[PDB]
């Protein structure tokens, strides 16, 4: 009715809630949380030990048939103990649906790679390792894919600086392309673009 | 097994190793207790044994090869 | 204070993996210097490898040692099949950078950096 | 609960001292009521009428910066009446407020601009 | 008649779709009988396997069977039955009906921080 | 719905005339001859080449070219040092320093825009509340040094004074859309 | 468009298509570079009454996601995430090339 508000269909929410209950009761050993967002997207948060069984079940089940992996990514939230949140978005062409599977890791506990389940996970887990430093067990070839050759540090982490630590320039004395500690002619001006007034009362956290 | 040949060939390798001086080195002298080396120095000595002998020695035997005496009788009962 | 191991149960086979990686790096240094036409000699390349290992040598956590071994294997393999070039190898030596002496008088004469 | 009274902010119970205002109870719960004339170190004025909130089963909205909570009040801070009151008060302020924002020193530090965008 | 092509590259045409589906569903039920009785995966997969086996036995026509099963073509249904059998074996090995292995930290899934 | 790009209906059999047609096609190069013919047709059309620099490619008044600082018809600078252009500048290519002028007006003391950092997106000219900064239609300002693309307030004001006869006309032509 | 009839016939025969009907060079049929000034319409919120922002605040209707089951907080027929996708109908316009 309202031309400025996105229309909402509740049948997708009901279907995804039913499928979330379905997956949660099928796999109680690994599934830690099931939620359906206001956007009608199903998220299932699992233990890191159950990444292989969860992905295999979602790919090979008759009711799931999530044979297409949309993407594989990581989110760095460095306030929790397992700071890397690994997110698997999957697409079911048989049922025209999309699902999200979440798990956690830190800098020193690797999680199982799903190259045996989906083949795009090869390059996607290479990207995740190169950007965040999350190791993957039983990978065919885990190495850097996006950074420079011999790049030291994982740049998509929150504590990594935006400009980095080294910069490249041509030195004529050695006739090479050499790396220097980074110096900027103009420093990146950080902007404090946060209003001191609360925007969304629905997400008001309780006081500590 | 040419015991004297393998013995003085091992001693020649130890003489050729540049980090340690020839004067205090002996057959029964120990790498860290006597010679003041490191485990990395010990595995460099083992790799000198590798490329001067022509046969592989695994990483497991390296922690037992700790004086020239273990080196010479190890090649004695390995060859 | 109990965690899941990566590859090594304790420090012993972690040090074994360290020794194997150092062995293979020591093997590859002359081939690297010969193939990528480095101005350096074989001796100081091996010294560079050794003091990189001694720079990392202070850690005794088996998981951190396993991850350092893994990263060293990636660097070594990247040197085996030549994708890391002469510039990337020569980045280890910092021969184009004037070093900062660590004495208080020199750090006082340069600037405000501690 | 000696010398303490139970009040409710959006249904959530909280102990408050007698004489505690509605705004003080709301910030004890954790919500900052909009304000223009109230300053916690100044005397209570109650003129900007921006802290108007709806009490449950009460037909008239009350000024949270001046009205003390009585007993068992359910303060509906995010109710339709409160939102309409905030919208009307900001409309009345910005009716005669001048279009001086680019030439203003209070560029991003403007409570009026921020509360306009938020309420 | 017989289907000339399946419309998908690398998928062969099965000239005996009813027998293949019957033996695949029977093998799936037989391997599901080794599961524990309280296994929700066993109960659900037995439900779909029994329903699809009943529909296969009911419909002898290939096109009407595909329209009934609504899982693409009958070759795709055969492939899905094969994958369900392999998944049943993997579930039997992994045993996911057990309780939760290890509770997550308190703020592991709290967003925003 | 969907359609097939390579699938063909049923079979066209194997007839002697069809076999002879295929044999003639792959023995006398019929498709090659027809491709040659229509390439000859393009040889006989008219080229689509304009005569640069004597002819210029057509553009629109919306075109985002070289940056410029405009003025009021009185001659006062339109800029009021409000820094929204550098606040919205996605490449952080605008640097502004300001102080009150001798008559107390709110004006800039420094307005630098880096052409080598600018992405020519028009966010400054659409966030400017007084139409001071504009992306005028100049694009033929390639320089031989990197420094000459590091514009300052004097260069931007010179560009605004140079291109005012065209920038104002473009803004007159297009301002009802924005 | 300035081509002679002989060259036009040669081009048409050599390409197999009527080329003068669809010329890729624009000559006069394009719009004028100078246009009359427009008057863009206003949206649905451009009204002086019954237009309170709380009645059309779609940004504030976003809620945190509903927890179906949680490990700390929390005979039926099996379900699917959605009903199975209907088979695509063949094109009635041009099914094959
Ligand atoms: C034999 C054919 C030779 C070419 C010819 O006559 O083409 C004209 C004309 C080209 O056809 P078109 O593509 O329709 O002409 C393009 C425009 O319609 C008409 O073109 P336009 O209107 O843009 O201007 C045309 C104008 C353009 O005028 C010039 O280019 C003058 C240049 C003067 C330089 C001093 O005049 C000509 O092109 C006249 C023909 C000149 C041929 C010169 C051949 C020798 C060149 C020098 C050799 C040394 O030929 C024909 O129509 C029939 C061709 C077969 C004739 C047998
Ligand atoms: C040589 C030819 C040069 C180009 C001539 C003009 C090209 C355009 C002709 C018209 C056209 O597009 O026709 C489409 C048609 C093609 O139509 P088609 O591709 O639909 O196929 C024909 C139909 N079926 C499938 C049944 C075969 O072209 C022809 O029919 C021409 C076929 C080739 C004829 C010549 C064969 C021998 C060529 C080499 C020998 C030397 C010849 C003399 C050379 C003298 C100069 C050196
Ligand atoms: C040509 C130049 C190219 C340079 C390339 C450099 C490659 C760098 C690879 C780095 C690999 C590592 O960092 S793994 C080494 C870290 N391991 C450890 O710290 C384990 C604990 N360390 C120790 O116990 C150390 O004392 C020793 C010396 C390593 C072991 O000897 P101990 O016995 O006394
Ligand atoms: S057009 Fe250039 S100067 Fe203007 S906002 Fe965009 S990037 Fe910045
Ligand atoms: S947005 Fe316009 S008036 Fe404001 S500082 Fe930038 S150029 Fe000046
Ligand atoms: S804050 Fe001004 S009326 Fe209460």
């Amino acid at each position: 009715k309202r031309p400025t508000v996105r229309p909402r269909s509740d049948v997708t929410h009901k279907q995804l809630s039913a499928f979330g209950e379905y997956v949660a009761e099928i796999l109680p050993k690994y599934v830690q949380q099931v939620q359906v967002s206001c956007l009608d997207e199903l998220e299932i948060c699992i233990h890191p030990d159950g990444v292989i069984p969860t992905l295999t079940f979602l790919r090979d089940h008759t009711n799931a048939q999530f044979k297409s992996l949309a993407d594989l990514t990581a989110v760095d939230v460095p306030t929790r103990q397992n700071r890397f949140e690994i997110v698997y978005n999957l697409l079911s062409l048989r049922f025209n649906s999309r699902i999200r599977v979440k798990t956690y890791a830190d800098e020193l506990t690797p999680i199982d790679s799903i190259v045996s389940v989906h083949i795009a996970a090869n390059w996607y887990e290479r990207e995740v390792w190169d950007m965040f430093g999350v190791f993957f067990f039983n990978h065919p070839d885990l190495r850097r894919i996006l950074t420079d050759y011999g790049f030291e540090g994982h740049p998509f982490r929150k504590d990594f600086p935006l400009t980095g630590y080294v910069e490249l320039r041509y030195d004529d004395e050695v006739k090479r392309v050499v790396a220097e500690p980074v110096e900027l002619a103009q420093e990146f001006r950080k902007f404090d673009l946060n209003s001191p007034w609360e925007a969304f009362p629905a997400y008001r956290q309780p006081p500590e | 097994l040419t015991l004297d040949g393998i013995k003085d060939r091992v001693l020649y390798v130890l003489k050729l190793y540049d980090k340690i001086d020839p004067e205090k080195l002996s057959v029964n002298s120990h790498f860290m207790k006597d010679l003041g080396l490191d485990s990395l120095d010990q595995v460099e000595i083992i790799m000198a044994m590798e490329d001067e002998f022509g046969f592989e020695i695994p990483d497991i035997d390296a922690e037992k090869l700790m004086c020239p005496q273990e080196i010479v009788d190890y090649i004695a009962d390995k060859k | 204070t109990s965690v899941k191991p990566i590859f090594s149960r304790d420090l012993n086979e972690a040090k074994r993996r360290v020794r194997e990686l150092y062995r293979a790096w020591y093997r590859e240094v002359p081939n690297t210097v010969h193939l990528m036409q480095l101005d350096i000699t074989v001796k100081q390349g091996r010294d560079k490898v050794r003091e990189m290992f001694m720079k990392n040598a202070h850690v005794t956590d088996p998981r951190v040692v396993d991850l350092l071994v893994i990263k060293g294997k990636m660097e070594l393999q990247e040197t085996i099949k030549v994708w890391k070039q002469r510039t990337h190898v020569m980045r280890f030596f910092h021969e184009t950078e004037t070093p900062r002496p660590k004495d208080f008088l020199s750090k006082f004469y340069m600037g405000h950096d501690p | 609960a000696s010398n303490l009274i139970e009040v409710f902010v959006d249904g959530q119970s909280v102990m408050v001292e007698p004489g505690t205002t509605v705004l003080q109870a709301c910030e004890k719960v954790g919500m900052q009521i909009p304000r223009f004339c109230y300053h916690e170190r100044l005397s209570v004025a109650g003129n900007c009428r921006m802290c108007l909130v709806e009490i449950e089963k009460a037909p008239k909205v009350v000024a949270a910066c001046a009205m003390p909570v009585m007993k068992g009040w359910n303060i509906l801070t995010n109710s339709e009446k409160s939102k309409k009151a905030r919208e009307g008060v900001m409309e009345f302020l910005l009716a005669n407020h001048p279009l001086d924002c680019p030439i203003c020193d209070q560029g991003g530090e403007c409570d009026l601009q921020d509360q306009s965008m938020m309420f | 008649l017989l289907k000339k092509t399946t419309g998908l590259v690398g998928l062969a045409v099965c000239d005996t779709p009813h027998e293949r589906l019957t033996i695949l569903y029977t093998k799936t039920l037989d391997i599901l009988k080794h599961f524990p009785k309280h296994a929700a995966y066993r109960k659900y997969t037995e439900q779909i396997t029994n329903e699809k086996l009943d529909m296969v036995k009911a419909e002898p026509d290939v096109k009407k069977l595909e329209a009934l099963l609504q899982g693409g073509e009958v070759e795709e249904v055969i492939l899905q039955a094969e994958k369900e059998l392999s998944l049943a074996r993997k579930m039997l090995k992994w045993k996911p009906w057990e309780p939760l292995v290890e509770e997550p930290p308190a703020n592991q899934w709290k967003w925003p921080i | 719905t969907y359609k097939y790009v390579n699938k063909k209906e049923q079979e066209s059999e194997v007839d002697m005339k069809s076999a002879t047609d295929n044999a003639a096609r792959i023995l006398m190069w019929t498709e090659l001859i027809r491709g040659l013919g229509m390439t000859l047709s393009y040889l006989f059309r008219e080229p689509a080449t304009i005569n640069y620099p004597f002819e210029k490619g057509p553009l629109s008044p919306r075109f985002r070219g070289e940056h410029a600082l405009r003025r009021y018809p009185s001659g006062e600078e339109r800029c009021i040092a409000c820094k929204l252009c550098e606040a919205i500048c996605p490449a952080q290519a605008i640097t502004i320093e300001a102080e009150p002028r001798a008559d107390g007006s709110r004006r800039t003391t420094r307005y630098d825009i880096d052409m080598t950092k600018c992405i020519y997106c028009g966010f400054c000219q659409e966030a400017c509340p007084v139409d001071a900064i504009v992306e005028g239609p100049n694009f033929e300002f390639s320089t031989e040094t990197h420094e000459e693309l590091l514009y300052n307030k004097e260069k931007l004001l010179n560009n605004g004074d140079k291109w005012e006869a065209e920038i104002a006309a473009n803004i007159q032509a297009d301002y009802l859309y924005r | 468009a300035s081509a002679t009839r002989v060259i036009q016939k040669l081009r048409n025969w050599a390409s197999g298509q009527d080329l003068q009907a669809k010329l890729q060079l624009r000559y006069q049929e394009i719009a004028k570079r100078t246009q009359p000034p427009p008057k863009l319409p206003v949206g649905p919120s451009h009204k002086l009454s019954n237009n309170y922002y709380c009645t059309r605040d779609g940004r504030r209707e976003v809620v945190p996601p509903s927890i179906i089951m949680s490990s700390q907080k929390a005979e039926k027929k099996a379900v699917t995430p959605a009903p199975p996708m209907k088979r695509w109908e063949l094109s009635k316009d041009q099914p094959y090339l």
